RNA sequence: GGGGGGAACCUGGGGAACUGAAACAUCUCAGUACCCAGAGGAGAGGAAAGAGAAAUCGACUCCCUGAGUAGCGGCGAGCGA
RNA sequence: CUGUUGGGAAGCAGCGCCAGAGAGGGUGAAAGCCCCGUAGGCGAAAGGUGGGGGGAUAGGUGAGGGUACCCGAGUACCCCGUGGUUCGUGGAGCCAUGGGGGAAUCUGGGCGGACCACCGCCUAAGGCUAAGUACUCCGGGUGACCGAUAGCGCACCAGUACCGUGAGGGAAAGGUGAAAAGAACCCCGGGAGGGGAGUGAAAUAGAGCCUGAAACCGUGGGCUUACAAGCAGUCACGGCCCCGCAGGGGUUGUGGCGUGCCUAUUGAAGCAUGAGCCGGCGACUCACGGUCGUGGGCGAGCUUAAGCCGUUGAGGCGGAGGCGUAGGGAAACCGAGUCCGAACAGGGCGCAAGCGGCCGCAAAGUCCGCGGCCGUGGACCCGAAACCGGGC
RNA sequence: GCUGGGGCUAGGAGUGAAAAGCUAACCGAGCCCGGAGAUAGCUGGUUCUCCCCGAAAUGACUUUAGGGUCAGCCUCAGGCG
RNA sequence: GGAUGACCCCAGGCGGUAGGGGAGCGUUCCCGAUGCCGAUGAAGGCCGACCCGCGAGGGCGGCUGGAGGUAAGGGAAGUGC
RNA sequence: ACCCGGUGAAAUUGAACUGGCCGUGAAGAUGCGGCCUACCCGUGGCAGGACGAAAAGACCCCGUGGAGCUUUACUGCAGCC
């Protein structure tokens, strides 16, 4: 039942390592069966393809490869930081998750 | 597992005080009526055995 | 006095002797075996301590003494126990069969029987016979024999 | 053994008896700075024995720490580690033990 | 209510031989292997017509010791409370 | 968190923080603080369990006298045939029962190893009974357990392919990279394949994909070889070749010497065994018990077993029991003696036990570790022809 | 007489115009799985290095004789000298 | 000798199958390890005419390899073809 | 069968740089001694040698190995009385 991620599409994000480490963008797609991500223009490779219709008379294109999740950290929309999340209850008490280092929601 | 004692051993034989064993004379149970006083009587008197096999017979009383 | 200062005694764990190891060790091929018969094999040898050829083995030729005892069990009766003089040396005062169990002395469920090999102490002491001359060396020594039952 | 083993790290003067634990119930950094003033910082391995969960529990989770209770106190162990700092009931059912 | 199944484990009714005895037949292997019945989460046993010398213990089961003792045995090989 | 090296930090560097959490595992390499977790806590509407706690019900509970109504039948019991027991016909009881004979109802009956007496112990011929015990298909935890000829037969779509009419037998076969970025397009080619180009840190990581040994096949190079006789090497000298600057390395012309390895045997180069060659599997062990030796602990003593407690890589407890302190004798029995004997002859088997001035020192003995052997097991490893059982 | 289709008898057992023939390509006792790692006084085979000593193929007894027990001979540790 | 195997002087022994005794090398694993080496390159593989050891070996250097390895001292074995 | 093109096995194989005589040798030598002879490599043919291949001799002995058979061998069992 569910591989516990850490992040959702499409949270704006920050390739914390890697060949982009510094990279922030949103989180375009989240595949939890192979638990990696992809973040917008993050892992870029030029992809070879062949003269078919659709790539008529093509060559090669670009693609954005997935990476791993871990190897990623979420960004608060507000105190700003790369950060990591801790769950906080309300009144409701409804979980939510909340920047470790401010404190207030993230969505 | 244990060893067992040879039982024909300890029916037959006894070990002494210092390590010795003993048996009983052979050559008085038949045939008797010939052979001489002085046969008959030290037929009486138990004996040491020779080491070689009286220390063999020991390792047959593992328990003593 | 550490870790790597914890070290066996000279030759408290000795290595192995290790047959079947090619041929400078020592033992290798044959392995200590000599060559081919019974005591080769993987197996044995019949037991060394009684076999004799197929000859009439050196102690069943020997005959038997007295009684072998027969069913059901052994006679269960009164079983004694020699205890000297020269081991109650190591008491003052008054001695008794439960006491001197406990002192190492003698074995459990068997009756004390007191003999005198050796000095007489001063003492009381408490069994369930005394050889002859126990009572002899304790009586004339200033002692008080207690035939028990 | 038990014997031996501690009478070895008085000997060298790396053993150390403590009638109780000043600032520290069960929150490491403050045993952590107890150990400080107790002249222990961690630079030499410490074997630690006393009947008082809270002592040792700030004082797990450290390098140079190996916790004990003290009707455990084995041999290995003290040899095991440098320094050994006890304790005074547990000096006593180490010395219960030694009769 | 039964019927069939289920890795071993258990009880019951039957039940070997090679092997050991340096041959072999009583003896051994062994009430073992295996067939069959049955029961179950276990199974069997179980509230003395017991034990056996203490004028004593006090259902059964299982463990350690008793003890390789008492004994059994072509008094052999071995078997064994 | 930052910097730096690097394809890539988690490395190294600067400065910090958490720890009831520095178990473990991942992340482009080596991360307490990035990810999964870990310590510590929290959680069930439904199903199941519920031996703990709560309740209710079936259920249970007197003394003396008198009477002599009852107290498990083809049963006891006796005999014949067996079985069980340590008990193999033994002095052979006990408990079980196939065949015959066959009771009694407390002044009844069974047992205490033939039987008799006494002195006792127990109430047979109806049935049920938890727990402590066994196992491991399953699920979790942990390994001085294995790492693809190992570990299960099976890491892989294996009880499969395949073999057998059948019962049944029974395999092989894991790994690109961090990421498919899995090579567009071009040229020879029918294709396979390859050559550019393109990706990648790396493409002798290119899918027949990590590493990539050895046998085995080839191309190129140095020495050498067609008047020579050989277990193929060795010693010596010389030539040419390379590395170098009185030194090495390579090769081999001439000379001297020279009968493979293993095994089995009195004796083998042997025309006695085995081996095509390489690689990889392949044989002296384990437990319990003996007997020596040995390193330690204690010493007329030494030592716990099962278990109880504690910890979950913490040790403690437990004296039941075991060997040792006295032997001799079939035994009763006696004891530094004892046995044989009429002997207070004589013999057999025993006892005399270490150094100083209680201590020491050392040890009789015992406990543990290690090593050599022996007994029980398949007991160093491969090997029958056969015997027996259930099945096909 | 030969023959197709449908059937029955099997392991100390079947079937046999008799050969110990045949019973699923080897039958004086089938095949499979099990006892089972049966037993093999027999044959092979037994794996690194270097140091010290160093044999025997005799005697007695042996349902023994190419196997063993005791003695002879080698070796290691202690002791005497 | 000297002083408790430090190392020197001297004399002597040192063929060896079965076999006994000794001293060592290496492989897997464990404590040493929360450590220590390691992408400035682990294990493995391929060279070497160099260094140490009598030897089994162990060092050191170059190429390969691309994520492991693990000391002094001890322990345990599925330990050497 | 032989030559050319196409496809392409096998047992066997210690390694080979594998000649003759007379001797020698575990008693029948390409391999040892002394001579003798002999340029290197093949194709087709022949079977004297390699004690050629194959099959752990099937005959003979040995095994206190097995099995089928036999009877006035032993001891049992069925069956019959
Ligand atoms: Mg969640
Ligand atoms: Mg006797
Ligand atoms: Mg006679
Ligand atoms: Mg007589
Ligand atoms: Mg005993
Ligand atoms: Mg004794
Ligand atoms: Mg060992
Ligand atoms: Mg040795
Ligand atoms: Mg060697
Ligand atoms: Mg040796
Ligand atoms: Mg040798
Ligand atoms: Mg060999
Ligand atoms: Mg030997
Ligand atoms: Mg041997
Ligand atoms: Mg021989
Ligand atoms: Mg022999
Ligand atoms: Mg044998
Ligand atoms: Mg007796
Ligand atoms: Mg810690
Ligand atoms: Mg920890
Ligand atoms: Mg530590
Ligand atoms: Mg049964
Ligand atoms: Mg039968
Ligand atoms: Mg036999
Ligand atoms: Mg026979
Ligand atoms: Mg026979
Ligand atoms: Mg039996
Ligand atoms: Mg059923
Ligand atoms: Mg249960
Ligand atoms: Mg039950
Ligand atoms: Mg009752
Ligand atoms: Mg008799
Ligand atoms: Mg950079
Ligand atoms: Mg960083
Ligand atoms: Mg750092
Ligand atoms: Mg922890
Ligand atoms: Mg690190
Ligand atoms: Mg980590
Ligand atoms: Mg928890
Ligand atoms: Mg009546
Ligand atoms: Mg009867
Ligand atoms: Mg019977
Ligand atoms: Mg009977
Ligand atoms: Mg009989
Ligand atoms: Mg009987
Ligand atoms: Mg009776
Ligand atoms: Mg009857
Ligand atoms: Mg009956
Ligand atoms: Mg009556
Ligand atoms: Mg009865
Ligand atoms: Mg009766
Ligand atoms: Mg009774
Ligand atoms: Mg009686
Ligand atoms: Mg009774
Ligand atoms: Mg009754
Ligand atoms: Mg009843
Ligand atoms: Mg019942
Ligand atoms: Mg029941
Ligand atoms: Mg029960
Ligand atoms: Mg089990
Ligand atoms: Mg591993
Ligand atoms: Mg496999
Ligand atoms: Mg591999
Ligand atoms: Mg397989
Ligand atoms: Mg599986
Ligand atoms: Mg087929
Ligand atoms: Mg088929
Ligand atoms: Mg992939
Ligand atoms: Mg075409
Ligand atoms: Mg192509
Ligand atoms: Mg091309
Ligand atoms: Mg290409
Ligand atoms: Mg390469
Ligand atoms: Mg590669
Ligand atoms: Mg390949
Ligand atoms: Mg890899
Ligand atoms: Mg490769
Ligand atoms: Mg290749
Ligand atoms: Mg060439
Ligand atoms: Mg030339
Ligand atoms: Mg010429
Ligand atoms: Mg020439
Ligand atoms: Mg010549
Ligand atoms: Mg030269
Ligand atoms: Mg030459
Ligand atoms: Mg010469
Ligand atoms: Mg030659
Ligand atoms: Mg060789
Ligand atoms: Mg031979
Ligand atoms: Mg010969
Ligand atoms: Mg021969
Ligand atoms: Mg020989
Ligand atoms: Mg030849
Ligand atoms: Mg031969
Ligand atoms: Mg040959
Ligand atoms: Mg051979
Ligand atoms: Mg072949
Ligand atoms: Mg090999
Ligand atoms: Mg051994
Ligand atoms: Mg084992
Ligand atoms: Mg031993
Ligand atoms: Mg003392
Ligand atoms: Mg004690
Ligand atoms: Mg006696
Ligand atoms: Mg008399
Ligand atoms: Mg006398
Ligand atoms: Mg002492
Ligand atoms: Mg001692
Ligand atoms: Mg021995
Ligand atoms: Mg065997
Ligand atoms: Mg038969
Ligand atoms: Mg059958
Ligand atoms: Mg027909
Ligand atoms: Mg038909
Ligand atoms: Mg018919
Ligand atoms: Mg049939
Ligand atoms: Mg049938
Ligand atoms: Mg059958
Ligand atoms: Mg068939
Ligand atoms: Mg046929
Ligand atoms: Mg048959
Ligand atoms: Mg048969
Ligand atoms: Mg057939
Ligand atoms: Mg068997
Ligand atoms: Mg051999
Ligand atoms: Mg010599
Ligand atoms: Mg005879
Ligand atoms: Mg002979
Ligand atoms: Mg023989
Ligand atoms: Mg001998
Ligand atoms: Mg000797
Ligand atoms: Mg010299
Ligand atoms: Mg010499
Ligand atoms: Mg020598
Ligand atoms: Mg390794
Ligand atoms: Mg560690
Ligand atoms: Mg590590
Ligand atoms: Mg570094
Ligand atoms: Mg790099
Ligand atoms: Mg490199
Ligand atoms: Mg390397
Ligand atoms: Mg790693
Ligand atoms: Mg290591
Ligand atoms: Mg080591
Ligand atoms: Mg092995
Ligand atoms: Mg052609
Ligand atoms: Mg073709
Ligand atoms: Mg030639
Ligand atoms: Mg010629
Ligand atoms: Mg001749
Ligand atoms: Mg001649
Ligand atoms: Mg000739
Ligand atoms: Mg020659
Ligand atoms: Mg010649
Ligand atoms: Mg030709
Ligand atoms: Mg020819
Ligand atoms: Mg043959
Ligand atoms: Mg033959
Ligand atoms: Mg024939
Ligand atoms: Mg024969
Ligand atoms: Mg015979
Ligand atoms: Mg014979
Ligand atoms: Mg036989
Ligand atoms: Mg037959
Ligand atoms: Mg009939
Ligand atoms: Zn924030």
């Amino acid at each position: 039942m569910r591989v516990k991620m850490h992040v959702k599409k499409g949270d704006t994000v920050l390739v914390a390592s890697g060949k982009y480490k510094g990279r922030v963008g949103k989180v375009k797609e989240v595949l939890p069966k192979k638990y990696a991500v992809i973040v917008e223009g993050v892992n870029i490779v030029k992809k070879a393809v062949r003269v078919s219709p659709k790539y008529p008379q093509g060559g090669f294109i670009e693609k954005e490869a997935p990476l791993h999740a871990s190897k990623v950290r979420p960004i608060c929309p507000a105190c700003g930081k790369p950060t990591r999340v801790r769950k906080k209850f309300l009144e409701n008490g409804k979980k939510i998750r909340v920047c470790a280092k401010c404190g207030g929601a993230l969505d | 597992p244990k060893m067992k004692t040879h039982k024909g051993a300890k029916k037959r034989v006894k070990i002494t005080a210092s390590g010795k064993v003993v048996a009983m004379k052979t050559g008085k149970r038949h045939l008797n009526w010939q052979k001489s006083g002085k046969e008959i009587r030290q037929k009486g008197r138990k004996f040491v055995l020779a080491k070689p096999e009286a220390e063999r017979i020991k390792l047959l009383l593992p328990y003593e | 006095m550490k870790l790597s200062d914890l070290r066996p005694n000279p030759g408290a764990n000795k290595r192995r002797k290790r047959v079947g190891r090619g041929p400078g060790s020592g033992h290798g091929k044959t392995a200590t075996r000599g060559h081919k018969g019974q005591k080769s094999r993987s197996g044995g040898l019949k037991d060394p301590r009684r076999f004799e050829g197929g000859r009439s083995t050196t102690l069943m030729r020997l005959p038997k003494r007295g009684m072998q005892g027969q069913v059901p069990g052994e006679i269960k009766r009164p079983r004694y126990q020699g205890v000297n003089l020269k081991d109650l040396a190591r008491f003052e005062g008054e001695v008794t069969p439960e006491l001197l169990v406990r002192a190492g002395l003698l074995k459990k469920g068997y009756r004390l029987k007191i003999l005198g090999e050796g000095e007489a102490k001063p003492l009381k002491v408490v069994a369930h016979a005394f050889s002859k001359s126990a009572l002899e060396k304790l009586k004339a020594a200033g002692g008080e024999p207690v035939l028990l039952e | 053994g038990l014997a031996m083993a501690v009478a070895d790290r008085a000997r060298e003067g790396k053993l150390l008896l403590v009638e109780a634990f000043a600032g520290v119930n069960g929150k490491t950094k403050e045993f952590l700075a107890w150990a400080k003033e107790a002249g222990l910082d961690g630079s030499e391995s410490v074997l630690l024995v006393t009947g008082n969960e809270l002592v040792r529990r700030a004082a797990r989770n450290l390098p140079w720490v190996v916790t004990l209770a003290p009707e455990g106190l084995n041999v290995y162990d003290i040899v095991r580690t440098e320094r050994l700092v006890m304790d005074l009931d547990a000096w006593e059912v180490f010395q219960n033990r030694i009769g």
